């Protein structure tokens, strides 16, 4: 609401957002396993929806 | 055809439709809103129906 605005026309690109880490981060191969596993359950689709 | 591309994949809702009778009901119910690409053949054949 106010319900005033509108999405006009395609996308001008296409990419996508990732989770972060700092270069040579200990946790950066989990948390891309993680996010593969978050993607592969619908986890992602449903916190979307 | 870039530019036609360009717009076709982002373009919502989807113009991408599941089967050719599916083009041709929704050319013949959108008043001219909607145009469908299509082998000539099948074009030439609608055109005689």
């Amino acid at each position: 609401k106010p319900c005033d605005t509108m999405k006009v026309g395609g996308n001008l690109d296409s990419k996508g957002y990732g989770i972060a880490t700092p270069k040579g981060s200990s946790l950066r191969t989990p948390v891309n396993l993680a996010v593969l596993k978050l993607s592969e359950q619908g986890v992602l689709d449903k916190l979307k929806n | 055809f870039d530019k036609m591309w360009t717009y076709m994949r982002s373009a919502e809702p989807s113009v991408f439709v599941r089967t050719t009778a599916e083009g041709v009901a929704r050319v013949r119910k959108s008043k001219g809103k909607y145009a469908y690409l299509l082998e000539s053949t099948m074009n030439e054949y609608i055109e005689q129906r």
